[PDB]
């Protein structure tokens, strides 16, 4: 935990226009997508996040803790533009140019040589097959890395 | 009601220097129920209330004590939780957690006109300054006995919901009656063994009992004829009126005599009685170190010294003076170990 | 021209305001400050309302009967007042209020029970605040331009609320062609505004009965007195209980009520609101500025705040460090770097665990006892709001949301579920909030500081079986607290010795001087680090990765920075400038004792 | 009993006995009151008694009928012109409680019934609902 | 409120945009007797269509027309509006943030995405409404904001 | 507390247990009745008065009924030589009673 991703995670959505800033439980499956309420002076189709975040990057905190619905949108994502909606009168499929930043933890422990890649991983891998590019942050606690960074 | 009349206080005066006093009120509680005497002492102390410091120590102490009723069914103690509120003048029996519509611990409900935050209800903003009567501690759901581990403590359930932030207080007084597992099994196993998620909430507690059931055939025709007399035609309803003759003139005149008692006297221990607490709380915590180091396992706690040191102002506001004496409070550690041998063996 | 009457109780309270000079050196300080604020606005480049507080207490040791007439019937001595107040504004050099602050027995009473009595004079009322309405401003002077023969006009309009006496209502419509034909085009600007507001308040919920329907009155507000308030919190009002309305005589109940002429006093909670109003004298800072001058002041600071509770030495140390609360930097366009401390401990029961927690509570500021579960609004605010006014989604703030600047008093830490320990991860580490539900996605700030407490997982077991999985709690709530302070079950009997008489003289330098020693280093105490600083912290770092890995775990480098907020809130406590030495020696030898 | 209230019960001394459902927010009647005329300048005094729709403000003027000759000398008020000075006026309670019959016996093939309360000064105030 | 009329300059985030419709300011009449053109000017929330003629030369005559309105003559104006939330960094420590109404009209419309950081500048003018019927203390004046230019930061 | 569709103002609705005071209630299918219906079942038997704490309302109705039941056994038939604790699906304090 002690390579603080969410200092860059804030960085990234404050420079970048049409920057996003999202978590895990705080937006549902139905928060991020678009909603229906009945309009003020002038039936329209009130969206989320990533309705408003297109264009633009979000910036995503716990994938690991979403909901397992939530996770079958993100996968909607990875085809693009699709947002497929299903409910009780809403039959449209939205448009979104948005992109995707995801930072989630490793199981409990640490870096396990025991442990495999997907054994400390809480994903199956047709999700790590639409991830083109994936980071690992170790934590080696190493006596010459540390002078710098304690001056840093 | 707080004041009353000069007569009401001299009766009360005339029984007060009685020297069977104590006596005389635990042959008060149960004429219906035969035996349980030991039961029968434990019931009037915590109907007293104990001492109450507010210091200029940031923090205040509690003043009421708990007492378990773990034992085998047929024991009567359901009757005996009836009687205990016609003594107490307020006091809430409760069954579980659940009545058919009343909750137990501080429900906030909105008001569906005009949308407002209130205090719905529960058990101990009902009966604050008060006597709780709750059954099947161990049968019971888990998702607000929190609120019960918090209020014997400080008795202060503070509530944090969505509108409000607020403290409040409730100087209520539980009883706690459980139930144990097969029930003489319960003792052919260690003496826990009763609560399945453990026995660290038995260590917040002060008095445990334990209901058993000897048969013995004497006593069982004594134990049944005692209550064929209690049945039909009232015969010790009968016998009572001339014991009320002598003894123990009303229920009602006692509920207003331990009003009487509760809020007028301030009591206070002697400094000489300190030394005969401070000489038996390590011996028996010695006690307690020779039983572990010999058994090579493993509850005594600094509460249990807490329990200790409140039997005395009970006992002062019978005896309704400020001050304490030595067998003032030796009669207490006698009746203290009768709740310590239950904890042991 | 006024009669008999109305100059008499001028002359009276003119006599009454000649008596005393304490008001008249007020007045002249309003007046010199608010001139000084115009001048420095006004010769480089190129806000004080007017009411004075005046007591209850003199008018009763002057006139009894002025004193009565009052209390009755307000309506006949409060304009008087005030007119020869303004009097002596404009002798000594717009409306100049006053307060009526005092304490009287006489209608103090709850709101409970306060209707078809004492109708018509002044009552005292405290209670809750809710359901805060929207701030609107008031019409009073239209101004009017005609084309053709260019000039201004002149028009007002007044309403019965202000005028406290029931005058004749003389409505007029608002102007349109006024005297030949020209039109009258409207102007702004120049035309005067006053802002207004309306709100109810809730009697007090811990003098309210066990349970029934509360019941509410309203309040509206004046100018300088707009939004004092937020929706739950306790305060003081005091003013003038005023019916209103024609009450149905005219053509099934009228006579509906209100309360104006009005001061606002927000009072401190037991958990809600501020309790910084605590005064500092001259006599005050002199006893402090006395104090700091010592060198074992934390060892009597450490000692005292265990009044009643034996031993637990290096735990106290850190419950004046976390109300010292350390620096706080926010970087230049980057991001905020944070600044407080938060500590979790577990032991035994029955060994002052909770016997801490409300003495954190009390003697702190603006603190929320959060018990048991926290489900559905004590992070968040949940934004459930049917306004009837509008169809429109609004804020109800949470604890987490209302404890900002203050502390979280978390209790049974291991009962709570998942579901709000994916909020903690967001509070302690980024100090923000953001609820994005359909209506509104939102993004809020709290930098509370947090103290919880957890059990062990089965038994006492804290030292048999292993250091490692006594909680089993998430990986990342290690790395979120700071100390994690272990309380044993040590039996002896010299330390039992020490419990013996520690209880027996219970039952048988103040907290009240602390916490104006504590709030004073808030907001001139904060130091800057210095050279020294940096030469023992990286020699002693290196160790804390090299050998305290083949003890226990985990090292991070958030560790270090918990490292800088040690030495910061000690520099907090000796009022030093600087950064000595001496504090990190002293912020060295508390990780020793919190972890081996 | 509640159940039998018949049409040669209305207006006569009947007792009974229930159980309270809740009470109202307390309201206010007024007793005394000054008024004034907004043309005429005539000012009066009105008391009530029996305020259990009553009584409401006249329409003239009432300066017209003066057994006085200069003063009936010397237009139109017309129309209601009264308005209250509400400053010198005195004023009461008015409760509106609710009562239920008590369900023990005879609610079985219907639903409970209910009647509708009210009550006078020193009566306000006084019972928590619920009790018998 | 004592800042009515003045030319200000506020900042927050672009919150609930509305769509863009057009609002008619006049409307023209066709007399189809007398030929004239009537024209009504409506500065309120609502209006009515208006009688059956208001020539000079229908007037004094026994037989005056009946007109109708027309579209293609008259003039109307690009019409949005919009909600803007506190920045959330000025905010008192214990507050919620509230929200402001900015009305838009003409070229600047089409030109605010939601959820942004943007500097409003323009002038503060009330709007004659109140609340309820019986909340109504005699002048209540609701205010708002009508933009005039748009600087964005990002 | 209940509104009538009928007449929409709060009514209170005693159960049929307050409503047998001095009667003789008929109830059956035990097993498929809530922890609502248990507790009230509990308390009935118990001290022959039923309390409630609603809206701002605190008391405390009778109740004296005589209570005969109709049960189910659970899968078999008579299940086995296991007594009638073992067979029933219900509690002990309610066998009690
Ligand atoms: N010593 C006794 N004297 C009188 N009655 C007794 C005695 N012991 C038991 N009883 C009877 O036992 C019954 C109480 O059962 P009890 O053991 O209280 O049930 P539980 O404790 O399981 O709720 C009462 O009806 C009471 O008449
Ligand atoms: N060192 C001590 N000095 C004085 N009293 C103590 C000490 N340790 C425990 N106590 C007693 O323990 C009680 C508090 O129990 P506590 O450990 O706070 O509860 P829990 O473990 O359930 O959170 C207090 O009444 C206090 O008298």
């Amino acid at each position: 935990p002690g390579v603080a991703k969410s200092q860059l995670l804030k960085a990234i959505c404050k420079i970048s226009p049409r920057g996003v800033y999202t978590t895990g439980k705080g937006s549902s499956g139905v928060g991020l997508t678009a909603a229906v309420m009945k309009d003020p002076v002038t039936m329209i189709l009130e969206g989320g996040a990533l309705v408003l975040a297109d264009n633009g990057i979000c910036c995503i905190d716990e994938f690991d803790k979403m909901d397992e619905s939530d996770r079958t949108a993100i996968h909607e994502v990875m085809e693009q533009q699709t947002i497929s909606i299903s409910k009780a009168g809403i039959n449209t499929t939205l448009n979104a140019r948005t992109s995707i930043l995801a930072a989630a933890n490793p199981l409990y422990g640490r870096y396990n040589p025991r442990l495999s890649p997907l054994d400390n991983i809480n994903l199956p891998a047709a999700l790590l097959s639409r991830f083109d590019i994936l980071f690992l942050m170790l934590d080696i606690p190493s006596r010459d890395d540390d002078e710098k960074l304690a001056e840093h | 009601v707080t004041m009353f009349t000069e007569e009401e206080e001299e009766e009360f005066l005339q029984l007060s220097r009685n020297p069977k006093l104590y006596e005389i009120l635990t042959n008060s509680i149960a004429p219906s129920i035969f035996g349980n005497e030991d039961i029968k002492k434990a019931i009037v102390c915590l109907l007293m209330g104990g001492s109450k410091k507010i210091l200029p120590d940031g923090m205040r102490l509690r003043g009421d004590i708990n007492v378990l009723l773990l034992g085998d069914p047929g024991t009567a103690k359901s009757q005996l939780l009836k009687f205990v509120e016609k003594v107490s003048p307020i006091a809430v029996y409760t069954s579980g957690k659940g009545s058919s519509a009343a909750g137990l611990t501080a429900s906030v409900q909105r008001d569906p006109m005009t949308r407002e935050f209130y205090l719905e209800g529960g058990a101990m903003v009902l009966a604050d300054g008060g006597v709780v009567c709750i059954d099947e501690f161990d049968k019971m759901r888990d998702e607000d006995r929190v609120a019960i581990h918090e209020a014997m403590e400080q008795q202060t359930i503070s509530i944090a919901k969505a509108g409000i932030t607020t403290v409040l207080n409730s100087r209520t007084s539980v009883l706690a009656a459980a139930n144990p597992i097969y029930g003489r099994y319960d003792d052919l196993k260690s003496p826990g063994d009763n609560i399945d998620f453990q026995t660290t909430i038995l260590s917040r507690f002060d008095m445990i009992f334990i209901v058993k059931d000897d048969h013995n055939e004497e006593r069982d025709i004594s134990i049944a004829n005692h209550v064929i007399n209690i049945h039909t035609g009232n015969a010790n309803a009968m016998q009572n009126q001339q014991e009320e003759n002598g003894s123990e003139i009303s229920i009602e005149k006692m509920k207003r005599y331990i009003t009487y008692c509760r809020l007028k006297c301030a009591p206070r221990l002697s400094p000489q009685a300190a030394e005969k607490l401070s000489s038996n709380f390590v011996t028996i915590r010695k006690q307690l170190l020779i039983n572990e180091l010999e058994s090579t396992e493993r509850p005594i706690t600094i509460r249990q010294l807490e329990a200790i040191i409140r039997i005395t102002e009970s006992l002062a506001k019978l005896e309704l003076s400020p001050i304490a004496q030595e067998r003032h409070v030796d009669e207490a550690i006698r009746l203290f170990q009768a709740s310590t041998m239950d904890a042991a063996s | 021209a006024p009669d008999a009457v109305f100059g008499d109780r001028v002359r009276r309270f003119q006599e009454f305001l000649d008596t005393f000079t304490s008001y008249r050196d007020s007045v002249r300080s309003i007046q010199v400050y608010n001139s000084n604020n115009a001048a420095n606005y006004n010769d480089d480049q190129d806000i004080l309302p007017h009411r004075i507080i005046i007591s209850l207490d003199d008018l009763r040791e002057f006139d009894r009967s002025f004193w009565s007439g009052i209390l009755v019937e307000p309506a006949y001595f409060i304009p008087p007042a005030e007119k020869a107040l303004t009097d002596l504004a404009d002798s000594m050099d717009h409306p100049w209020k006053l307060s009526f602050k005092g304490s009287f027995g006489a209608h103090a009473l709850s709101p409970r029970t306060l209707t078809a009595q004492h109708l018509n004079k002044l009552v005292s009322v405290e209670g809750i605040v809710t359901k805060t309405s929207l701030v609107r401003p008031k019409l009073i002077r239209s101004v009017h331009y005609a084309a053709k023969t260019g000039r201004f006009h002149y028009r007002d309009y007044t309403d019965a609320t202000t005028t406290l006496t029931t005058r004749i209502p003389t409505p007029a419509i608002y102007p349109t062609e006024d005297t030949e034909g020209n039109k009258l085009t409207t102007e702004y600007g120049y035309s005067t505004f006053i802002d207004h507001q309306r709100i109810t308040v809730q009697e007090m919920p811990e003098m309210a009965p066990a349970g029934q329907l509360p019941r509410s009155i309203d309040v509206i507000l004046d100018d300088d007195l707009v939004d004092k308030t937020k929706p739950g919190d306790r305060v003081n009002v005091v003013g003038v209980f005023k019916s209103l309305g024609a009450g149905g005589m005219n053509q099934l109940i009228g006579f509906k009520t209100l309360i104006l002429g009005n001061t606002v006093y927000p009072l401190h909670a037991r958990s809600t609101g501020v309790a910084a109003r605590q005064m500092l004298t001259d006599f005050d800072i002199r006893n402090i500025n006395k104090l700091s001058k010592k060198k074992d002041i934390f060892d009597i600071l450490s000692q005292s705040l265990a009044p009643s509770i034996y031993g637990h030495d290096h735990i106290k140390k850190a419950i004046l460090l976390m109300l010292m609360g350390g620096v706080e930097k926010n970087l230049e366009n980057g991001s905020h770097l944070r600044g407080d401390i938060n500590i979790l401990m577990v032991g035994d029961p029955s060994t002052a665990k909770s016997q801490l927690l409300r003495f954190v509570l009390n003697t702190a500021s603006l603190a929320i006892a959060t018990t048991g579960r926290g489900s559905s609004g004590v992070g968040l605010t949940a934004a459930v709001t049917t306004d009837r006014e509008t169809g429109e989604r609004r804020l109800e703030a949470g604890a987490m949301v209302l404890a900002d600047r203050g502390v979280v008093c978390i209790d049974e830490f291991d009962k709570m579920t998942d579901v709000d320990r994916v909020a903690i991860h967001e509070v302690m580490e980024q100090q923000t909030v953001t609820i994005a539900k359909a209506g509104i996605h939102t993004t809020l700030n709290a930098r509370c500081s947090v103290i919880a407490a957890a059990n062990p997982v089965f038994g006492q077991y804290d030292v048999n079986r292993d250091p490692h999985q006594n909680i089993a709690l998430p990986d990342s709530l290690l790395s979120r607290f700071d100390l994690l302070f272990v309380v044993t079950d040590d039996i002896n009997e010299i330390r039992d010795r020490s419990i013996s008489e520690h209880v027996l003289r219970t039952h048988r330098v103040t907290i009240p001087f602390l916490r104006k020693y504590v709030q004073y280093a808030k907001e001139r105490v904060i130091p800057q680090l210095t050279q020294e600083a940096i030469n023992v912290i990286v020699k002693n770092y290196t160790d804390l990765r090299n050998d305290d890995n083949t003890k226990k775990s985990p090292i991070t480098a958030r560790t270090l920075e918990t490292l800088i907020r040690l030495a910061t809130a000690h520099a907090k406590v000796r009022l030093s400038k600087t950064v000595n030495k001496v504090d990190a020696k002293v912020a060295a030898n508390l990780l020793r004792f919190a972890l081996l | 009993p509640l159940r039998d209230l018949d049409s040669e019960h209305v207006s006569k001394i009947v007792r009974l006995s229930g159980i309270i459902i809740s009470t109202s927010v307390l309201s206010s009647r007024a007793t005394y009151l000054s008024i004034m005329c907004r043309n005429c300048r005539h000012t009066t005094s009105i008391t009530i008694n029996n305020f259990n729709n009553t009584v409401s403000l006249p329409r003239s003027c009432l300066s017209t009928i003066e057994s006085e000759s200069s003063m009936a000398n010397e237009k139109n008020c017309g129309p209601d012109p009264y308005i209250i000075i509400h400053e010198s006026s005195k004023f009461i309670d008015q409760q509106f409680l609710k009562l239920q019959e008590i369900p023990e016996l005879v609610p079985v093939g219907e639903m409970p019934r209910n009647l509708t309360m009210t009550c006078d000064r020193y009566l306000t105030n006084k019972v928590i609902p619920g009790t018998r | 409120g004592d800042f009515l009329g003045q030319l200000i300059t506020v900042r927050g985030i672009i919150t609930r945009v509305s769509d863009v419709k057009p609002a008619v300011e006049v409307i023209a009449y066709t007399c189809d007797q007398c030929g004239y053109e009537v024209f009504q000017e409506v500065n309120s929330r609502t209006f009515t269509p208006l009688s059956e003629c208001t020539s000079e030369e229908c007037s004094q005559n026994q037989t005056k027309g009946q007109l109708f309105m027309s579209t293609r003559a008259s003039k109307f104006s690009a019409f949005q509006e919009c909600k803007i939330q506190e920045l959330s960094q000025q905010v008192p420590v214990g507050h919620i943030p509230r929200s402001l109404n900015i009305h838009v009209n003409g070229t600047l419309v089409r030109s605010l995405s939601p959820g942004d950081i943007v500097d409003v500048t323009g002038i503060f003018l009330p709007a004659p409404y109140t609340g309820f019927k019986a909340l109504k203390a005699g002048l209540l004046t609701e205010t708002y904001l009508e933009a005039q230019f748009v600087r964005q930061h990002k | 507390v209940r509104k009538d569709p009928i007449t929409k103002e709060w009514t209170l609705e005693g159960g049929a247990l307050v409503l047998a005071d001095k009667g003789v209630c008929l109830i059956d299918e035990f097993d498929k009745m809530n922890d609502q219906d248990r507790t009230s079942i509990h308390e009935a038997m118990e001290q022959q008065s039923i309390s409630i704490s609603k809206a701002g309302i605190v008391t405390t109705l009778q109740a004296r009924c005589s209570i005969i039941a109709a049960a189910n056994p659970n899968g078999g038939r008579y299940n086995s030589t296991l007594p009638l604790a073992q067979n029933v699906s219900l509690t002990e304090p309610i066998l009690s009673r």
